């Protein structure tokens, strides 16, 4: 509705018989592959991320927000427990740390 | 000539990848919308019989 | 030829064969005076809406 | 053909040339009309060869392999139930291109997501999406994993209901 | 052509005043397009007509 991408914000200009929306929209760029996965298997709990996305680099595994690249380390202040790991298809192993 | 839809491009799609931008673009582009006309009347009188 | 307009001096280089003008329209916008041969325009007595 | 007929249509002025550039403004509109629907994306995605969902099916919106004219059994079944100086230009895109237009739209949002209408297609596991969506409409993403099963057999049946109901109401 | 769509608008409006202003060099069947003309030549009876 507001240009091409996700919208940021718009300019109006003036123009003979008509308007020029100027649409400042974010556009992402220089994507990259990453191995994902549902949910984190820990102590028998299902860990899932609160905002995120958990990603995999090839051996280690981080949570980063969606639309940018920002790894950061699985703990409990960015992912929530629901169940055990029995119940999710496609949940992996690896550690959550405690602050 | 037979038009062309688009460059073709296949998604590696799988089961466990995804792929997450590492950087991104401002990008500003430009709508034009007309919004009125010329406003003319014409004296309907004068235009038939002067 | 019959007509409404002022008649005014005029900057129109008309070729000796010419006699009058014409608009768009078709009304005479220009016309030659017979016994003196000058050019006169015709311009449009001035009208407009209230 | 009569040329008396012609010459008293003269005096008219140019009434035709008046109908004929509104009749040629509704033409070029039609195919304008639908270039901004289906002409949404410049690249044409498709899916992958192995249609592994995570349960969901797509086999009666994405196009049939069997069928020449490419369309989906959806299409095609919406395609079936639609039945003197005159002519009928044709439109610029042929039915065979708005459903290639209709299939990189679906392999977009089946591969891909919503990144692809905001940029460059980034591909995404499909119970990811569905929890991405999940989170949109502010359900948690647990209840889409613990409940995927079910979720991709409600879709299913649903897809075979809408096909059902087009075939059965007139 | 990048302000296309306003002078599209423009283009339309203006030609269809000249359309409107050159319909008037029709006669539509009478035997002049100008009204003096007719005034001038005919009595009241045809050039009503
Ligand atoms: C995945 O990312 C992690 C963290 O960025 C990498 O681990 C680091 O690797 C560098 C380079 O060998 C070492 O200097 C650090 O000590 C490592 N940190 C930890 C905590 O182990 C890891 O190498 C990356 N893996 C791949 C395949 O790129
Ligand atoms: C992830 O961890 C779980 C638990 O640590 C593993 O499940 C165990 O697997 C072994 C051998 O497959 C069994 O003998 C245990 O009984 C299992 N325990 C439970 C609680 O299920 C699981 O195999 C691990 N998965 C991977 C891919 O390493
Ligand atoms: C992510 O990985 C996939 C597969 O490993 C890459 O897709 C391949 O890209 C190359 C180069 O364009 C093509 O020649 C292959 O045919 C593609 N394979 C498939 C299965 O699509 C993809 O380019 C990678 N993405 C990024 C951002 O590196
Ligand atoms: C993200 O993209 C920007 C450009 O969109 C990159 O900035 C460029 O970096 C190169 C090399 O450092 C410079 O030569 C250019 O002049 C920069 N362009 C601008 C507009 O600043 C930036 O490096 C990228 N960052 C990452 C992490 O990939
Ligand atoms: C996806 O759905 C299609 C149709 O709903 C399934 O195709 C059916 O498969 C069964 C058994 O294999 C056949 O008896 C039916 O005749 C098929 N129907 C049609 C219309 O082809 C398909 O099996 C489903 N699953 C996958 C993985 O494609
Ligand atoms: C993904 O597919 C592979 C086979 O290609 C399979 O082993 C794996 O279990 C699948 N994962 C999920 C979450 O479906
Ligand atoms: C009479 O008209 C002619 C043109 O037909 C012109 O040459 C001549 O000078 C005129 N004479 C007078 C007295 O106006």
């Amino acid at each position: 509705f507001c240009g091409k991408g996700y919208h940021l914000m718009s300019f109006p200009q003036s123009a003979p018989h008509g308007v020029v929306f100027l649409h400042v929209t974010y556009v992402p760029a220089q994507e990259k592959n990453f191995t994902t996965a549902p949910a984190i298997c820990h102590d028998g709990k299902a860990h899932f991320p609160r905002e995120g996305v958990f990603v995999s680099n090839g051996t280690h595994w981080f949570v980063t927000q969606r639309n940018f690249y920002e790894p950061q380390i699985i703990t409990t202040d960015n992912t929530f427990v629901s169940g055990n790991c029995d119940v999710v298809i496609g949940i992996v192993n690896n550690t959550v740390y405690d602050p | 000539y037979t038009m062309s839809l688009g460059a073709e491009n296949s998604v590696a799609y799988s089961n466990n990848s995804i792929a997450i931008p590492t950087n991104f673009t401002i990008s500003v582009t430009t709508e034009i919308l007309p919004v009125s006309m010329t406003k003319t009347s014409v004296d309907c009188t004068m235009y038939i019989c002067g | 030829l019959t007509g409404t307009g002022v008649l005014t001096e005029s900057n129109k280089k008309f070729l000796p064969f010419q006699q009058f003008g014409r608009d768009i329209a078709d009304t005479t916008d220009a016309v030659r005076d017979p016994q003196t041969l000058e050019i006169l325009d015709i311009t449009p007595c001035s009208f407009g809406g209230v | 053909d009569s040329t008396e007929c012609s010459n008293l249509l003269l005096q008219y002025g140019s009434f035709c040339t008046q109908l004929n550039r509104a009749l040629t403004g509704i033409a070029v509109e039609q195919d304008k009309n639908t270039q901004e629907v289906f002409a949404q994306v410049k690249q044409i995605y498709k899916t992958p060869p192995i249609k592994d969902f995570g349960g969901f099916n797509f086999s009666q919106i994405l196009p049939d392999p069997s069928k020449p004219s490419k369309r989906s059994p959806i299409e095609d079944l919406l395609f079936n139930k639609v039945t003197n100086g005159l002519t009928v230009l044709p439109p610029l895109l042929t039915d065979e291109m708005i459903a290639q237009y209709t299939s990189a739209l679906l392999a977009g949002t089946i591969t891909s997501g919503w990144t692809f209408g905001a940029g460059p297609a980034l591909q995404i596991p499909f119970p990811m999406q569905m929890a991405y969506r999940f989170n949109g409409i502010g359900v948690t993403q647990n209840v889409l994993y613990e409940n995927q099963k079910l979720i991709a057999n409600q879709f299913n049946s649903a897809i075979g209901k809408i096909q059902d109901s087009l075939s059965s109401t007139p | 052509s990048a302000l296309g769509k306003l002078q599209d608008v423009v283009n339309q409006n203006a030609q269809a005043l000249n359309t409107l202003v050159k319909q008037l060099s029709s006669n539509f069947g009478a035997i002049s397009s100008v009204l003096n003309d007719i005034l001038s030549r005919l009595d009241p009876p045809e050039a009503e007509v």
